[PDB]
């Protein structure tokens, strides 16, 4: 992530070349891994007769008890259970009622045991990528950009200050505010500089209908997270899981409002949490249900304002990094003049005021663009509030 | 998005909130483009009009 | 689409140029009159930069490019002002009239005649009228004349000052950061003759501004971070004049010319020395000029500071050799007693507490060799004058108990207790010296040269451990005494004693570990001349490794310090000298790998990355030259410490796909040591990627392979929590991993990265990046941990004492003359900036704020503030000088 | 009167202005995006290996005795047995998901063992009874019994000196005194629900008795007993009230009632169906024909508006501790517990923070002991003080209890 | 939850329609007000005329009796009534006892007047702040202010409407222990205080100072352009 000149310069030219030089090479040497194997064995006779010994079409059974005279129960899909035998190479030390196993047609014997056994929902949800720019991308958000890294990053790098004082770090992190201020580029810049892995959740994305497949996906995403590295989990609309519950009339209501109570006792309830972090985000506040709010689940209450004459200029700095500006232009103009436009309003000033230089025939961008399109974005918002009553 | 209790319709948010996700989420999209059409400006909600 | 009505451009300049050739011949006037008033008109709509669309350029072509075929060449008679106003109406749309073979023919319209002056029609324009075309004759048309024909004709007679003044109009009309785009056009116009183009690009930049060098300034260094062997070659010493003639900022010569000083030629910083004693006022940039010169990057410095000013102004020469060394000494004397630091600790074995209650009961450990590492409770602690009196009981018990070994490191710890001193460093050992023991001597008097280490005064050129060294008939009385002299005197490049210590190797007495650490001790003091150093190790190289096929006490220490003696210079003539001199059976040519890329200490030279690849790469070697396929990774792992982070990412990602992943007795043996070699700072992507292999520690191989990379695991320096993850495996590693093999190494392990609290910079980057080797003292160790059996016997010489060029740590201290400043700086995550808005901000990590002797950190451009101008070099280097001045109100 | 766009004015734009770098940096970082791609295919070392053993024991097995344990071995099948009949087998069988089957015994049985409701190993050919089997257990009471001690002491629950009081009469006192109640004519009661404010300390009061308890303490998952079948969770009510009858005096922890069912109605014709099936059958076995006897059933939850009268009914739950919010001196005791394991200066008083928390519960006191030394941490400190606390009551509480109150402050003076 | 009613207390003791009142006053135009030596000055921003009407009529800034000042936020509406009433008040007090008011019994009969209107159902409290200023009670200079609930109360230099927080946070770093001789130095203190408007224009001032013997002296916009100027006369000095 080092192509800082951020400009049509020779060292971009020259730093991406020698990325070139570096894949290539990993992918000739690599490429010689493959080729120079002289060695033959191809199992020293054990493992190939064992890829022969189990079958070829290996099926997936479920332990039902464990009887350890090497002639164990198991059961199918169905429920059809059989007296199978334990055909060898498998240490009895793994195997519990409720983990899956292997099994054959003709005998239906136990040749291996299925290993990390995911329902194919959660591995969506496990990101792979790191999508945007770090915290040099936003605008300006400074006092509340060191809020999040005191329970995310800091304690996960430098844990030496917490046990001076035997503090455990906050968990449960709440961003809130109105729409267009920075919540989900918060996210994604914490998953672009991290270590850990990342999950993300999409609202309604563990609601289904079978009235129990929705409490038992959130089971599963706590598990995997808990399986694998102290890594956090960033859950977006939750104003969509959870209002103040209350009981009523509808019978589809509660099987919505029973997946978003045991939520509740995964989080904070019994015994232990381990080292996931839950960060959450929504518009509205109020509307929650108050055992969510409450600390133990969640410590830090992070408000997002509408921005200032300040920082503002950060904001029309950045998204004016690569576009060929006249220098007949004020920032200042649009800031002073109107204090009422979110962050994502001047994103759209900006690439409208690019598309009328192209409608006007022109490449740089003087102020009549910018007169033109704070114009054009702004009017999506009504009139006004009352009359000239107050003085 | 209406208030709670046995009023407005949580399920209709429920898949509006999808549409406000699904191109403004984790994950940004490229080459699709959408077109909505309607009349009642003022009565659709502040969230998708940013 | 509203076409059509106002379409005046695409009608009158379309049947004016068609009427052309209607009015060339028989029409004297209306060939020149409507020439020049399609010229000028076509001027006029491309200056303003504000309508790119021309109404002409890309409307006139169209028939005006089958025009111009027959217009200029088929005219045939052109005329002395025809030419004028044809090539200078003509030459504007071919980059635009022509698609990409434009590359071979910008020159059928503009080469017939280049019309005057053609910035004349091109000045207030930036890049549309010509200035993109320009740099599109500079980049084929020219290096295609360039390759072999430099001297050539009007594509390089004119071309000179057409680039000349090209790279005049950059800085010219804007002053924006086109000024970079001057070394874009310097570079791709004569690619090797880059300085017969800056050269004339020196004096045109002296003359140009004095405030828009610094950007460019830094716009060169940033170049020279990695290029060509002959780029890097020529446009570092073009980088050399520039704070020397056009400015005189000045103090950036000494560190940032040892940049040019092995590349070019080593005399040529020496004349760049000789010009640090020209410019000598007046003190303060003098100082700092030469605070680096001894215990920075180099030293053998003091004998050209005695000539005839010995007053105070050559007589700063021994204040640098070893008084602000001593004032250094000051520094962990006086601040780091008041900082954290009583004399013992001695209390990270006592952090091994929580242990005995952990499963039952405690007291089971009683393994002999742990008492090896018992010894660094008091070792390791004691550096900066952790002096101690009856302290070193437990080490003065066991030096009269057992253990012969650690006679020799125990009495060899005592030189780390007492570090960086001469002035009464010997009477500590004096004392525990009289035992009338080969191993205790023998390491006491190996630990005396650690102790004026860096000092490179009169203690001992030839007075203690020469006469310790006379005494041989035996043991390490012949080996333990030519290692100390020639790592105290490491810094310097003296002939006289390296002449004494000859005749170690030229004896044949053939104690064969003591001729190994011979190597090491000679390819310790030099890295350039005397190449009978060269004659004498190969001559008993020839004599013992021929009759022999046997263990690498021969391969480990023998060409290392040939290496070490050809060390950082990419001219390929030392593997010329030293593989043609080598020519031998492939276990002597285990040391072509060796003096190849010894001579490559960091650059970018990918050509021999895939040479350290591609001849040996895996060929799955039924157990006969596995050694040397480690030894060619071993040089993967330099010439990746310093293109500064760009290839480091490159580094872990392929070391850590390619050979722990596919690989055999390559990987799950020895590949781990980049690790310990790359960085010694610590991040959580390879520290938690080490246990990956750690934890899963393999044992069906002789696991103190993958326990050897346990060991090096802790070679990142600057004190962690890392804690966590060896006293758990510390724990699982007392009952398992057995304590007969390692329990020494856990602990050495444990109790390295809390060396002292401070002087953790041990990692050959000052400054910004310059190396101060620094490589000549570590590269032994990890050389010599191939692999077993030193774990025990031998590599206790080694495992101790191999790196000691810790310089100091931190930069606070503030020197205004009577030392009584503190500062108010600034500490944060270093800089990014490369090419932003002026002024660019520095850095980004504004929360730490200190006053005074605060720490350094893996990334720390520490800055200052409250206008005392800092003005000293405006780089840094924890000697800052710090003047005073506030005229701005 | 606005139209800017015609074919021949698109090869305007993408030739001015840096016509030299502008394809020479893309497809350099294009192609390079392509090898991210060929590497990773070129790699493909995925290696799932599970099942296998280490490859030094299973040796003497594969070699021959795999193969010998192939063709002679059986892929018999367990079933249940009905019933028997007199001087021959005449066995009926049924399997609950096949037929049901009248088969004969085989040669290696003992015609004792065949007793009814016995599972059998059972021929796949001609479905004889082979191997008699040991009953079933229920597999998933056996993964709730917690067998784990959770660390909490009751000097943890302060503020609470008379609610751990009414529970420990219930809990603890029959189990090791059943002398008093018998003694003087009494019978203790046997189901407790806890209820009130959230963050108040029901889980503690829970994790804490399951330290000391001497005896079998069942954590049940709320959410396991609806299932996606029919009559699927009833089943699991059974289960659970069969085997706390066989060892005596076991502890039951229901955790969330609220989920599990909390309002009897039927307007619209459906809704929560399979809900109130499992709801019913867990009253049928709490009161009823055959009474438990020595089975305690602890409940908690946090609206306990919505719950049902058959389960407000005491002989089901009898006792009412409710959590209320500590007065002075409760909230004065919880700071004690909660800052004496941190570095804080040894001279600061906490009563003067126990005013400034008025209306709050011991989650919120708890979060301002974490917070405080947060700002040490702001600042360069190892040790808190008192100006550490005074900011961390309104960075808590003070941020989002009141806004209007304390600039316009000037009524209360 | 419960408000709806001037007379139900909530759970933690509060009235919370008597707390909206007070955030009807924070829509109103900032008005600052200070004291001194002998002349006291009082100074209303944001006048935003509108082209087409007469400005005589919109005016913030009334005087009661001969010595004594009204400002005032809130919505107009209401401050009309209050100002109408307490010029009887100030009259007729002179009637029955023959001293000149004073300028704390004129606060005390604004404050117990909106004290009463708070306290019975129907009847909606006044959503105005004012401030009273007056060199009267035999030349001693006070400035005193009111508040929507009725509690009236003395500053020595004060801030209202829509941005007090900073202005009152600015006064604080800028009044001085040191007195404010000199009066027009004191009159460029408000000015320097006013110059943190919600734009700043410049003309969007309007300061009316009183030299405690003369009535009142409403400054035109030439005599306060000329303290404008050497307010940036001091502001070359930063350079
Ligand atoms: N402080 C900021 N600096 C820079 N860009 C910003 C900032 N705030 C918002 N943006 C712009 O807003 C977009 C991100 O939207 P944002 O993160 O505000 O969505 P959100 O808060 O999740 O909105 P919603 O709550 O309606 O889903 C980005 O494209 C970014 O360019
Ligand atoms: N009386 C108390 N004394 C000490 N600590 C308390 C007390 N009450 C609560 N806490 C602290 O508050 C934290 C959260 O309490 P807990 O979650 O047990 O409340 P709860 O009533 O069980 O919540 P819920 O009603 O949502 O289940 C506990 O970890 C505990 O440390
Ligand atoms: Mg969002
Ligand atoms: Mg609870």
């Amino acid at each position: 992530p080092l192509v800082t000149p951020h400009t049509q310069c020779r060292l971009k030219l020259l730093k991406l070349e020698r990325i070139k030089d570096y894949l290539l090479m990993e992918e000739e040497f690599i490429r010689n891994q493959e080729q120079m194997k002289p060695l033959e064995e191809k199992q020293e006779e054990e493992r190939s007769k064992v890829d022969d010994l189990r079958g070829t079409p290996m099926s997936v059974g479920t332990l039902e008890e464990i009887i350890d005279d090497n002639h164990a129960i198991v059961s199918t899909s169905v429920g059809s259970e059989h007296y199978v035998s334990i055909l060898s190479f498998v240490d009895k030390d793994l195997l519990e009622p409720g983990c899956s196993v292997l099994l054959n047609h003709k005998v239906h014997a136990v040749i291996g045991v299925l290993m990390d056994d995911t329902d194919p929902l959660v591995t969506v949800m496990k990101v792979e990528k790191a999508p945007q720019e770090t915290y040099a991308d936003i605008g300006g958000l400074d006092n509340q950009i060191q809020e999040i890294k005191e329970s995310v990053e800091l304690p996960l790098t430098h844990p030496e200050y917490y046990e001076e004082m035997g503090i455990k770090p906050p968990k449960g992190v709440i961003l809130y505010g109105p729409p267009g201020t920075g919540k989900t580029l918060l996210a994604k810049a914490v998953a672009n500089q991290t270590s850990a892995t990342f999950l993300r959740v999409v609202g309604s994305e563990l609601i289904q209908k079978y009235l129990g497949d929705g409490p038992k996906l959130v089971r599963e995403l706590f598990r995997v997270a808990e399986e694998h590295a102290p890594s956090i989990v960033f859950i977006d609309e939750i104003d969509a899981i959870g209002t103040k519950r209350y009981d009523s009339n509808s019978g589809g209501e509660r099987e919505i409002q029973r997946t978003m109570l045991e939520l509740l006792n995964q989080l904070d309830g019994f015994d232990s949490r381990g080292d996931v972090k839950v960060i959450m985000a929504t518009n509205r506040i109020e509307t929650l249900d108050p055992a969510l709010i409450r600390p133990g689940r969640i410590d830090r209450k992070i408000e997002f304002p509408l921005p200032d004459e300040k920082t503002k200029k950060r904001i029309f700095q950045i998204h004016t990094s690569r576009m060929t500006l006249a220098d007949d232009v004020t920032l200042d103009d649009l800031i002073m003049a109107k204090d009422d436009l979110s962050g994502a309003d001047i994103k759209a000033i900006c690439t409208e005021a690019g598309l009328m230089a192209l409608r006007e025939r022109r490449m740089k961008v003087t102020n009549e663009d910018f007169k033109k399109s704070k114009e054009n974005v702004l009017y999506k918002k009504q009139e006004g509030t009352p009359e000239g009553l107050y003085l | 998005r209406l208030e709670g209790g046995s009023g407005g319709d949580s399920e209709v948010q429920r898949t509006m909130l999808e549409l406000l996700n699904q191109l403004d989420g984790f994950e940004a999209t490229k080459n699709i483009k959408v077109i909505m059409a309607t009349n009642r400006i003022d009565i659709l909600d502040s969230a998708l009009l940013r | 689409m509203e076409e059509g009505g106002r379409d005046k451009a695409p009608v009158q300049p379309q049947q004016s140029p068609a009427a052309a050739p209607g009015g060339t011949d028989e029409k004297p006037s209306g060939k020149e009159r409507r020439d020049a008033g399609d010229k000028d008109k076509e001027q006029e709509l491309s200056e303003e930069d504000k309508q790119l669309q021309d109404e002409l350029e890309m409307l006139v072509e169209r028939l005006g490019e089958k025009d111009t075929s027959l217009y200029r060449p088929a005219l045939e008679e052109l005329r002395r002002q025809i030419r004028s106003s044809t090539t200078s109406m003509t030459s504007v749309p071919k980059p635009l009239k022509f698609l990409r073979p434009h590359y071979g023919k910008l020159k059928e319209i503009y080469e017939n005649m280049a019309p005057g002056e053609n910035k004349r029609f091109a000045a207030d324009i930036i890049s549309v009228l010509a200035m993109t075309m320009s740099g599109e004759r500079e980049c084929l048309k020219y290096r295609l004349v360039g390759s072999q024909e430099e001297l050539a004709s009007w594509g390089h007679e004119y071309v000179r000052h057409l680039a000349g003044e090209v790279a005049k109009e950059w800085q010219e009309l804007d002053d924006a950061e086109k000024v970079q785009r001057e070394p874009l056009l310097t570079l791709v116009k004569e690619i090797v003759p880059y300085n017969m183009a800056h050269n004339a690009e020196h004096e045109a930049c002296d003359l140009l501004m004095e405030i828009e060098q610094v950007d460019m300034l830094e716009k060169d260094i940033d170049e020279n971070a990695y290029a060509k062997v002959c780029l890097y070659l020529t446009s570092c010493v073009n980088y050399v004049p520039e704070p020397e003639n056009s400015a005189l900022l000045r103090c950036a010569l000494g560190v940032f010319r040892k940049f040019s000083r092995f590349p070019e030629a080593l005399r040529l910083a020496l004349m760049l020395n000789d010009m640090e004693l020209v410019e000598d006022i007046f003190t303060s940039c003098k100082d700092v000029v030469v605070q680096k010169q001894m215990a920075f990057m180099l030293g053998r410095h003091g004998v050209f500071l005695e000539l005839s000013e010995d007053v105070e102004e050559y007589e700063d020469l021994t204040e640098i050799m070893s008084n602000v060394q001593l004032n250094s000494n000051f520094l962990a004397l006086a601040r780091e007693l008041d900082i954290m630091e009583p004399k013992v600790p001695d209390d990270i074995y006592k952090t091994h507490l929580e242990n005995n209650r952990f499963g039952g009961s405690g007291s089971q450990v009683d393994s002999a060799r742990m008492n090896l590492a018992s010894s660094f409770v008091n070792g390791f602690v004691n550096a900066a004058f952790g002096q101690d009196k009856l302290l070193t009981d437990d080490g003065n018990k066991w030096l009269y108990k057992n253990k012969d070994h650690g006679m020799l490191s125990a009495a060899a710890s005592l030189g780390m207790i007492l570090l960086w001193d001469v002035d009464g460093g010997l009477t500590q050992i004096d004392k525990y010296l009289y035992s009338s023991e080969d191993y205790i001597k023998s390491g006491a008097l190996l630990a005396c040269g650690i102790v004026n280490s860096g000092v490179r005064n009169e203690c001992d050129p030839a007075l203690a451990l020469l006469s310790d060294y006379v005494l041989h008939n035996s043991n390490t009385m012949r080996l333990g005494s030519i290692f100390g002299l020639g790592l105290a005197y490491a810094g310097s490049n003296r002939e006289d004693v390296l002449t004494l210590l000859l005749p170690v190797m030229g004896d044949s007495k053939s104690s064969m570990e003591v001729a190994g650490v011979t190597a090491l001790a000679c390819g310790m003091i030099a890295v350039g001349s005397c190449n009978g150093d060269v004659t004498s190790t190969i001559l008993q190289t020839i004599m013992e490794k021929s009759e022999t096929e046997l263990k690498d006490t021969y391969a480990r220490w023998l060409p290392l310090g040939l290496g070490l003696n050809h060390l950082g210079k990419g001219e390929a003539i030392e593997a010329i000298l030293a593989a043609l001199e080598v020519v031998s059976e492939p276990f002597r040519s285990f040391a072509n790998t060796l003096v190849d890329v010894c001579a490559y200490a960091g650059s970018g030279n990918v050509l021999k990355v895939q040479q350290l690849l591609h001849i040996c790469s895996e060929h799955f070697d039924s157990k006969e030259k596995e050694e040397d396929k480690d030894k060619k990774e071993k040089k993967d792992k330099d010439k990746k410490e310093a293109p500064a982070d760009m290839g480091a990412h490159q580094g872990v990602a392929v070391l850590g796909i390619a050979l722990i992943a596919m690989g055999e007795e390559i990987g799950a043996e020895m590949a781990l040591r980049t690790f310990g070699h790359l960085l010694r700072y610590g991040e959580p992507t390879l520290r938690r990627a080490v246990p990956l292999a750690l934890a899963l520690i393999s044992v069906s191989n002789p696991r103190l392979n993958i326990l050897d990379t346990l060991s090096k695991f802790s070679h990142d320096a600057d004190p962690e929590v890392s804690y966590n993850s060896i006293f758990a495996m510390g724990m699982v590693g007392s009952g398992t991993n057995n304590a007969r093999l390692a329990a020494m190494l856990r602990q050495l392990a444990q109790y390295h990265a809390k060396d002292p609290n401070n002087l953790f910079m041990v990692r050959l980057a000052q400054g910004l990046t310059h190396l101060g080797k620094g490589t000549l003292t570590l590269c032994p160790y990890h050389s010599d941990r191939q692999l077993m059996s030193q774990v025990a016997v031998a590599g206790l010489l080694t495992v101790l004492v191999s790196f000691l060029d810790v310089r100091n740590i931190i930069l606070g201290k503030s020197h205004y003359v009577l030392y009584g400043l503190v500062a108010a700086m600034q500490p944060r995550m270093l800089v990014t900036f490369d090419e932003e808005l002026r002024p660019l901000p520095v850095s980004v990590r504004v929360g730490q704020a200190v006053d005074v002797v605060g720490q350094a950190g893996k990334p720390k451009t520490i800055t200052g503030f409250q206008t005392h101008t800092t003005p000293v070099l405006l780089a840094h280097g924890e000697r800052a000088e710090l003047a005073t001045e506030e005229f701005l109100p | 009167p606005i139209r800017a766009l015609d074919e021949g004015d698109i090869a305007l734009l993408k030739t001015y202005g840096q016509s030299t770098y502008s394809r020479q940096i893309k497809q350099v970082e294009d192609d390079i995006q392509q090898l991210l791609k060929k590497i990773n295919e070129l790699t493909g070392i995925k290696e799932s290996d599970t099942g296998l053993a280490p490859p030094a024991l299973w040796d003497l097995a594969a070699d021959k005795q795999t193969l010998q344990s192939e063709q002679p071995l059986q892929v018999a099948r367990c079933t249940k047995i009905i019933n028997a009949d007199s001087e021959d087998p005449k066995y009926i069988i049924n399997v609950k998901q096949f037929a049901k089957f009248v088969v004969d015994l085989s040669d290696q049985v003992a015609p004792t063992d065949i007793e009814e409701g016995m599972r059998v190993g059972v021929d796949r050919n001609k479905y004889q009874i082979h191997i008699p089997l040991p009953p079933k257990i229920d597999p998933t009471v056996t993964m709730m019994q917690v067998e784990e001690k959770p660390d909490v002491t009751y000097s943890d629950v302060g503020g609470c000196k008379e609610q751990i009081e009414k529970l420990r009469e219930v809990v603890e006192t029959p189990l090791l005194h059943p002398e008093r109640f018998v003694n003087l004519g009494i019978e203790p009661p046997k189901g407790v629900l806890l209820f009130g404010p959230p963050g108040t300390g029901k889980t503690l009061c829970a994790r804490a008795v399951a330290n000391r308890t001497d005896a079998c303490f069942i954590r049940v998952i709320g959410s396991e007993l609806v299932q996606k079948y029919v009559g699927e969770g009833a089943r699991m009510v059974r289960e659970l009230f069969e085997m706390a009858r066989t060892k005596k005096a076991c502890l039951i922890f229901f955790d969330e009632i609220d989920a599990i069912g909390g309002a009897r109605f039927d307007d619209g014709a459906g809704g929560d169906n399979e809900v109130q099936r499992t709801m019913l059958e867990l009253i049928n076995q709490l009161d009823g024909f055959d009474p438990r006897g020595n089975i305690k059933v602890l409940m908690a939850t946090n609206r306990p508006d919505t719950l049902d009268p058959a389960l407000m009914r005491p002989g089901r739950l009898d006792r009412k501790i409710e959590f209320s919010l500590p007065d002075l001196e409760g909230r004065t005791h919880i700071f004690k517990i909660h800052a004496r394991s941190m570095s804080v200066e040894r001279d600061i008083r906490f009563e003067l923070l126990a005013r400034l928390c008025p209306n709050s519960t011991g989650a919120e006191i708890r979060s301002v002991c974490t917070e405080a030394g947060m700002f040490a941490i702001r600042a360069r400190r190892k040790i808190a003080t008192e100006k550490d606390f005074l900011e961390a009551v309104n960075k808590v509480i003070k941020s989002y209890a009141k806004f209007s109150a304390t600039p316009r402050y000037m009524t209360y003076n | 939850s419960y408000d709806r009613a001037i007379t139900v207390f909530s759970p933690d003791g509060h009235l919370f329609q008597v707390e909206y009142a007070q955030e009807a006053v924070k829509k109103g135009s900032t008005a600052v007000g200070v004291r001194g030596r002998d002349i006291v000055v009082l100074g209303v921003e944001k006048k935003s005329v509108a082209k087409l009407q007469d400005e005589r009529t919109v005016r913030k800034i009334c005087a009661l009796d001969d010595n004594v000042c009204m400002a005032f936020a809130g919505l107009t509406a209401d401050a009309r009534i209050v100002i109408n009433r307490a010029r009887v008040e100030c009259q007729s007090h002179r009637l029955t006892v023959e001293d000149p008011v004073t300028v704390e019994y004129i606060t005390r009969y604004i404050a117990s007047l909106k004290q009463r209107y708070t306290q019975s159902n129907g009847r909606r409290p006044f959503g105005i702040s004012a401030l009273i200023v007056g060199f009267d009670f035999d030349g001693t200079p006070r400035l005193y202010q009111t508040d929507p609930s009725g509690t009236y109360h003395a500053w020595k230099a004060n801030a209202i409407g829509r941005g007090a927080k900073s202005v009152r946070e600015f006064l604080e770093k800028n009044y001085t222990d040191e007195a404010i001789e000199t009066d027009d130095l004191t009159i460029k203190l408000v000015i320097k205080a006013l110059l943190e408007v919600v734009q700043s224009g410049g003309k969007n001032i309007e300061l009316a100072v009183m030299r405690r013997d003369q009535s009142l002296k409403i400054l035109n916009p030439e005599e306060i352009e000329k303290y404008v100027a050497e307010i940036e006369k001091e502001k070359e000095e930063n350079e």
